[PDB]
RNA sequence: UUGGCACCUCGAUGUCGGCUCAUCGCAUCCUGGGGCUGUAGUCGGUCCCAAGGGUUGGGCUGUUCGCCCAUUAAAGCGGUACGCGAGCUGGGUUCAGAACGUCGUGAGACAGUUCGGUCCCUAUCCGUCGUGGGCGUAGGAAAUUUGAGAGGAGCUGUCCUUAGUACGAGAGGACCGGGAUGGACAUACCUCUGGUGUACCAGUUGUCGUGCCAACGGCAUAGCUGGGUAGCUAUGUGUGGACGGGAUAAGUGCUGAAAGCAUCUAAGCAUGAAGCCCCCCUCAAGAUGAGAUUUCCCAACUUCGGUUAUAAGAUCCCUCAAAGAUGAUGAGGUUAAUAGGUUCGAGGUGGAAGCAUGGUGACAUGUGGAGCUGACGAAUACUAAUCGAUCGAAGACUUAAU
């Protein structure tokens, strides 16, 4: 394991509600906006492309084309600032890290479905 | 990361296309720019009949950047490309269309009007 | 003000109450007890002995520093306390608060208390002017044959010498180093560890020192 | 760069005061009596720790 | 773990070379740092052959040399062979420790710790 | 600075500019404190104190300068062999080639120009940066320490509020005070974002092997390519220059005579700077003035001066890393988890081999988040830290008090 203090004083920051996912998935990832005091969920879309880390610390990566610009949004696995994830589509993959991507557009990005 | 002779594409119909950073503001020394800072740039490719020309010396909010930002909750959002406005004095831009999304950063800078054309605010 | 010895466990993150994340260190502060009390009567200065880490008992053939040998056994056996691997004096605590024998727990410290952190820096070892003091290379092409020399180390005639300070190559780190300002994030008394915002100085394993910041 | 001056005697035995080489960490075999290395097999007998190598 | 003085590829190659022969002769005369390094290497070899499956077999193909040896009675039986019996079948109720080195002193050419890595 | 002189150097004192690294002065560019103002306010002008810190990137030119672009609180002026070539460069300039203009009959020449054109040195001493040993510190030791001294640090923008208030016809627009957030710099550190990651995983080409298939190995930059643990890391993450005290400078005064008045000054009492001494951080008793506290060891023999091996303790040697050039430091040495192995994990990779199934086949699917896995976490004496040896006290004298 990490060391067994780490994780004990970080085991209680760890969500259980989280479905799994791998890279390549399409999710929705459903954010808290805390603008001032009004809140409001909006919703990213994209391909998982990374997952890194482990414990309280672990963080995946989600890409996105927006008005034609790609976008990535990293998050801490377990931020409470995520009201929850959607897993839409099951994508299948070669490897760990689709940095790839980055470099394709159009019909050349797409991930196949499982 | 926006630094002196970086170039960016311009995100709005002023005209320019493409400016080349003149200067960083911000404060002597400064050496890097990133969203929602304000640069000095030199227009060096502009559609014919805009309002901005080639050669002209203007200033820029930047809004996307490859380094992209980090966010106190420990999130990051990162851009293809290296896009900025070009602003008037009153942090305004000068033309009238922003393309392509745009960080939330801009709006704690106060870059308002830009925000509300902007087609998304990540 | 306050004060406690650990061990740097290694860093992780806590989310706080915003979702804001918060880097911390890990601190393991077990087994502090006040060994020795210094006053101005005898010492002239006031402080409590803090020992830190209980080590095995003497015993005849040691070869080690994990047992304690006797004039550490009696120093210890004084205060009624088993032999100790840390002692350190904390001058910024009121000692009548303070009893020989007793207890220093991680309790002590409470979530939001502002901390000065002291360490030993890791080491590195023989480094150059450019690692150690962060000083500019020289051009890399070009003809250059400076790279990463420290330059120029005086004038001429006058004055015909290096001045002391002058940066050189040499030993670097292994400092005692204090990160002031710091915070206690969380204590968790039943693991006896400091949750401290920010990272400290040292070696995983290594000692540290935690005080009540002395600026406020 | 060169000697600006030569070294007297003085100078250089002083220099020379550490360079010299210890006597080496030998204790008595325990089998056949001879001296060896502490921590290696002794070379007269063959022993180490009690056995033969 | 150490350089040896050896490039990647001459550092893995000798301690192929190291871990067969000390297969082969169940006892090797070599220098200190190379004995600590090759006795890893040779142990996990061991634990292959305790293993003793076909992917454990081949994965100890990898490392292993291509050496025959005579056996006693003028039969012959590759390195791996012997690892994947003899040796396999002598260290079945032993976890870990299948190697000992024993200092033996400087050599004459270089000063060199010779020592002497055996199996058991 | 341009010069004058010709006193050191012609058995050689390297010459411009730049780079690297600075260091000092103050005649101060900014910031701090003041007086006067033809100082309404906001701005300014001039002078006084003040050297703590700070004092930018580009275009052109060998350039220094200088002009220009864009910034900044500001873009200071000087010295240090016009600081620094046994630290770097070598664009200019004064070797040999060649050419233009010019002069010269010519050979050639020109503080005219042009293109090209060899920058050596293993550090002896002092000096400087690190790091060990000896002896001293009136017994021998293990820790914790005081701080005489010394070093570090010392910079600043903008915005909000006070307040659209004071001031001003208006335009504009404050002091003082209270908050927030940056730039540059410094320092620690790897949770995060990334880099590297040559004994981690995977894909793949050519060719040569392991008899063949299958599966593997060598070489081709680590063959190449996609990822990547620890460690080391910045561009990443934290923190700092905060708050104050004492004495002052220029000043501002109070009381006050000499000199019935006046007067900040003679006596006396206040106040007053980013500056001084502290406060903050680090080193520090070889501080020979060698300091302090706690604890440990404490006998025999003696030519009775003294000696002795031993004690406490520390080492040799050995297993090592958080430490490291080597020493040193630190974790350990069987009454043992120090390392290796072994077992279980984390993280990484991403679906092993074999077999089965579906395809003519390339391949695909299942078995199965499979197989493998350096450095990171835990457990376990299986291997090795064996057996041994060495060093290391018995406490001088005088006086006073007890
Ligand atoms: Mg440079
Ligand atoms: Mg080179
Ligand atoms: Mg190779
Ligand atoms: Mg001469
Ligand atoms: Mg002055
Ligand atoms: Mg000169
Ligand atoms: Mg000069
Ligand atoms: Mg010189
Ligand atoms: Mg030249
Ligand atoms: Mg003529
Ligand atoms: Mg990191
Ligand atoms: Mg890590
Ligand atoms: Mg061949
Ligand atoms: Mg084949
Ligand atoms: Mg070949
Ligand atoms: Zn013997």
């Amino acid at each position: 394991t990490n060391h067994k203090l780490i994780e004990a004083v970080t085991k209680s920051q760890l969500r259980t509600d989280l479905p799994s996912f791998r890279p390549g998935d399409t999710l929705r990832v459903h954010v808290r906006i805390i603008e001032g005091t009004r809140e409001r969920i909006q919703v990213f879309e994209g391909v998982v492309i990374k997952r890194r880390g482990g414990g309280v610390s672990e963080t995946f990566t989600v890409r996105k084309i927006s008005s034609g610009v790609g976008v990535e949004r990293t998050f801490p696995l377990h931020t409470p600032k995520i009201e929850k994830i959607e897993v839409k589509r099951r994508g299948k993959v070669r490897r760990a890290k689709l940095y790839y991507l980055r470099s394709l557009r159009g019909k050349a990005a797409r991930i196949q479905e499982i | 990361m926006i630094q002196q002779e970086t170039r960016l594409k311009v995100a709005d119909n002023s005209g320019a296309r493409e400016v080349l950073t003149i200067k960083v503001l911000g404060g002597s020394g400064r050496k890097t720019a990133n969203i929602g800072d304000v640069i000095v740039c030199t227009v060096k490719n502009a559609t014919p009949g805009g309002v901005v020309k080639k050669g002209d010396v203007v200033k820029a909010v930047i809004v996307r950047t490859k380094s992209g930002v980090r966010r106190n909750d420990g999130s990051y959002i990162k851009f293809d490309e290296n896009a900025c406005v070009i602003i008037r004095d009153d942090k305004g831009p000068r033309g009238t269309r922003i393309f392509g999304p745009v960080a939330r950063e801009l709006r704690e800078g106060n870059f308002m009007k830009i925000v509300s054309l902007a087609p998304e605010v990540l | 003000t306050k004060g406690i010895l650990g061990r740097k466990i290694g860093m992780t993150q806590v989310f706080g109450e915003n979702g804001e994340l918060i880097p911390v260190t890990v601190v393991e502060a077990k087994e502090n007890v006040v060994l020795q009390k210094k006053t101005v009567e005898v010492d002239g200065y006031n402080a409590i002995q803090v020992g830190f880490e209980d080590k095995k008992a003497y015993k005849k053939d040691a070869k080690s520093n994990k047992y304690a040998n006797k004039p550490a056994e009696g120093h210890a056996k004084k205060a009624d306390a088993a032999p100790k691997r840390f002692i350190r004096e904390f001058r910024n605590v009121d000692v009548d608060a303070y009893e020989v024998g007793q207890e220093v727990s991680v309790d002590t410290f409470v979530a939001g208390d502002v901390i000065d952190v002291t360490g030993v820096s890791k080491g590195k070892g023989f480094q150059g002017a450019i690692k150690r003091h962060g000083q500019s290379r020289g051009p890399m092409s070009h003809g250059s044959h400076f790279h990463r020399a420290p330059g120029s180390v005086g004038m001429a005639s006058d004055a015909s010498r290096v001045f002391k300070g002058q940066k050189m190559p040499g030993r670097m780190g292994g400092n005692t180093v204090t990160v002031q300002n710091l915070e206690v994030v969380q204590v968790d008394t039943e693991n006896k560890v400091i949750l401290v915002k920010g990272n400290v100085p040292g070696p995983k394993k290594g000692l540290v020192e935690i005080r009540t910041s002395i600026k406020k | 760069a060169v000697p600006k001056r030569r070294t007297s005697k003085t100078r250089k035995n002083k220099r020379r005061t550490h360079f010299k080489i210890s006597v080496p960490g030998m204790t008595e075999c325990p089998n056949c009596g001879e001296y060896k290395l502490s921590h290696r097999v002794c070379k007269n007998c063959g022993s180490y720790n009690g056995e033969e190598v | 773990y150490r350089k040896l003085g050896r490039t990647s590829d001459q550092r893995k190659a000798m301690l192929r070379d190291l871990a067969t022969s000390l297969i082969i002769s169940e006892r090797i005369e070599t220098t200190e740092a190379r004995a600590k390094e090759v006795r890893s290497v040779v142990e996990k070899l061991i634990t292959l052959g305790k293993k003793g499956d076909l992917a454990s077999r081949r994965n100890a193909a990898k490392t292993l040399r291509n050496v025959e040896i005579l056996n006693e009675d003028e039969t012959t039986q590759t390195a791996l062979q012997k690892l994947f019996g003899e040796i396999a079948e002598r260290y079945t109720e032993r976890q870990g420790g299948y190697t000992r080195i024993l200092k033996q002193g400087p050599r004459r050419g270089d000063g060199a710790e010779s020592v002497i890595i055996e199996l058991v």
